[PDB]
C-alpha cells in the first residue's frame, strides 16, 4: 500500500540508527541504513516521495520523483 | 566590429570595457540596477569575432600602439593576436575556424587553453602578477613575437593581456581589483585564486545565473554569492544559455533553503552511500 | 575540455 | 544488451534492498548497493543513463549502467 | 531534551573518528558515523538541524538529530 | 606514468563492480571501492581528474587519480 | 594544531591507499576513508577547511578537519 506520498518535512536520525521521515503529516522510520542519504536527498532536492509498506511505523520500500 | 580597450586611466579602462559588453550583450532582467548588470552575449553565428585594439599603456600617448587580440564573441575567447605593424595574426591551433580579413594569418601550434599557456609560459596564474609596467613589457613581448610556436615570453604576455581584457569583460571582480594597477601609485595587482576560480567557473555561473529571481543566495561548485550587490560586483558577462554552458544532467538549478544552486553541485554531495557501509567496504 | 584562454 | 537509455523517470529502493529506476518507459532493478545513491544523484540533475542488462522488458535485472553527459 | 537547533555554524571531523557540529553556539559530537556526510550536506545547504541528546552541557555526546528546511 | 587529465566523458558501473571512466578518448577502470562516488562527483561538476597508472592503454585498470579544479 | 587553513586546490587518492590535499600551499595526507567524501565535498562546494595535527610537518597524516561554509 502506498502509506504516504509528499514532500519530506522533516528527517530525522535516531538513537537505535534508524531515520524518521515526516510525509504528508505522518512520521515513518526505516532501519535502512542506505536509505538515509537517499532520503536526505529527497529531502534537500524536494522530491515527492511514496513511502509503501504492507502496514501503513516501519518501511523499507520508497519511490523517488522529482517535482 | 572593433573597440578600444585603453589603459591610460581607471576612467578610460572602466569606460573601454563598458562599451564592449554594452555592444556584445544584453543585461539579464532580473540582475540589472542602472546600467551595471550581469548580460548575456547577443547570439552571433560560429566564427564570428571582435577586434580590441590595446592602447594607453603609456598614458595617453599615441605609441605601443600595434596590438590588436581578436575574441570569438560568442565565448569571449582569445582566438590570437595581430601585430599591426607586420599587418600578421597569430592564431592558437584552436581557432582554425576564425577567419579575419586583410592579415596573414599564421596558424599556430600552440593551443589556447590556460594549461597550455602556464606551461609554456612557466607561469602559474594563481599568484600571478600584473601592472602596467609588465603590460608594457608583455606587448613588446607579442610585437617581437615571430613564427608558428608560442615562447615562453609570448605566453605569459598572453597570460596578462587574456586577464585583464577578456577575463574583465566577464567579470567586474577582475575588472575591479586589476584597475588599480593603472593608478598614478602604479601597484601591482595579483590574481587570487579566488579570481582564478571564477575564471574556471564562467560557464557554470552562466548556466545559473539566467534562473535568479532574487533568491538569498546563489552557489556554483566553488563559488557563492551571497546578495545581488555580490552577484553584481563580481559578475559582467555570461555565456548564451554554448557547450560550456553544460557539463551533464539538464537540470540548471535547484532552489535549497531560499539558496539557487546549480544542480551538479548539489548532485555531487548528494551521492553518498551509507557512511559505515562505504568506509568499512574497502 | 579545459578551460580556453 | 543497451536496453534503455535516457533520464530516469523514479527510483525505489525495494524491500529486499534493491533498487529500480524506470528508464525510457520501463522498470529495472539492481542488487548493486552501490548504484544506490549514484543513481539518485543521476536521477536529481537528469543525468541520462544506459541500462545493459541481458533482458530489457521491464522488470529485468541489471548490474551495468553508464552515466553519460548527454 | 532538544539541546540545541540551528545551522551548523562549522563540522569536525575528530581523530578518535567521532564527529563534532557547533549549533547555536554549542558543541556536540557523535560517534555514529552515518551521521558525518548528513551533517556535511545540513550545514552545505542551511538546513536547521535540533540536537537531541539527554545531556545537553555543550561538548556533550548525541546520537538523535532533526534536520529541517526553511 | 599520467595516463590522462580530463573531465570524464562518461561513467559506467561494471558487472564485475568495478568502476569504469573515459578520460581523454580513453578507458580506465577501477576495483577501488573508495573512488566510486569521487569519480561521479567529478563528472558531475567537470572536475579535471589525472588518471594514473603503470600501463596507459585504454582498458588499463587504475588504482590513482587526482581531482583538480582547473 | 592549525596546520592549513583554506580550500582544497586539489585531492588525490595514490595506490597506497591515502588521501592527499593540498590547502594553503601545504600536502597533507589521511587514510581514512570517512575523510574522502568529506574532503571532497569541502573542495568542490568550496568550504574552507583547517587540518589540524599533533605535528604540521609537511606531508605529515591527519585526522581531525574543520569544515566551514566560509
Amino acid at each position: 500500500a502506498d502509506c504516504a506520498k509528499g514532500k519530506i518535512e522533516f528527517s530525522k536520525y535516531n538513537e537505535d540508527d534508524t531515520f524518521t521521515v515526516k510525509v504528508d503529516g505522518k512520521e515513518y522510520w526505516t532501519s535502512r541504513w542506505n536509505l538515509q542519504p537517499l532520503l536526505q536527498s529527497a529531502q534537500l532536492t524536494g522530491m515527492t516521495v511514496t513511502i509503501k509498506s504492507s502496514t501503513c511505523s516501519g518501511f523499507a520500500e520508497v519511490q523517488f520523483n522529482n517535482d | 566590429r572593433e573597440f578600444t580597450i585603453d589603459f591610460s586611466t581607471q576612467q578610460s579602462y572602466v569606460s573601454s570595457l563598458n562599451s564592449i559588453r554594452t555592444e556584445i550583450s544584453t543585461p539579464l532582467e532580473h540582475i540589472s540596477q542602472g546600467t551595471t548588470s550581469v548580460s548575456v552575449i547577443n547570439h552571433t553565428p560560429p566564427g564570428s569575432y571582435f577586434a580590441v585594439d590595446i592602447r594607453g599603456l603609456d598614458v595617453y600617448q599615441a605609441r605601443f600602439d600595434h596590438l590588436r587580440l581578436i575574441i570569438e564573441q560568442n565565448n569571449l575567447y582569445v582566438a590570437g593576436f595581430v601585430n599591426t605593424a607586420t599587418n600578421t595574426f597569430y592564431r592558437f591551433s584552436d581557432f582554425t575556424h576564425i577567419s579575419v580579413p586583410g592579415v596573414t594569418t599564421v596558424s599556430m601550434t600552440t593551443d589556447s587553453s590556460y594549461t597550455t599557456l602556464q606551461r609554456v609560459a612557466a607561469l602559474e596564474r594563481s599568484g600571478m602578477q600584473i601592472s602596467r609596467h609588465s603590460l608594457v613589457s608583455s606587448y613588446l613581448a607579442l610585437m617581437e613575437f615571430s613564427g608558428n610556436t608560442m615562447t615562453r615570453d609570448a605566453s605569459r604576455a598572453v597570460l596578462r593581456f587574456v586577464t585583464v581584457t577578456a577575463e574583465a569583460l566577464r567579470f567586474r571582480q577582475i575588472q575591479r581589483e586589476f584597475r588599480q594597477a593603472l593608478s598614478e601609485t602604479a601597484p601591482v595587482y595579483t590574481m587570487t585564486p579566488g579570481d582564478v576560480d571564477l575564471t574556471l567557473n564562467w560557464g557554470r555561473i552562466s548556466n545559473v545565473l539566467p534562473e535568479y529571481r532574487g533568491e538569498d543566495g546563489v552557489r556554483v561548485g566553488r563559488i557563492s554569492f551571497n546578495n545581488i550587490s555580490a552577484i553584481l560586483g563580481t559578475v559582467a558577462v555570461i555565456l548564451n544559455c554554448q557547450p560550456e554552458c553544460q557539463i551533464t544532467g539538464d537540470r540548471p538549478v535547484i532552489k535549497i533553503n531560499n539558496t539557487l544552486w546549480e544542480s551538479n553541485t548539489a548532485a555531487a554531495f548528494l551521492n553518498r552511500k551509507s557512511q559505515f557501509l562505504y568506509t568499512t567496504g574497502k | 575540455r579545459r578551460r580556453r584562454a
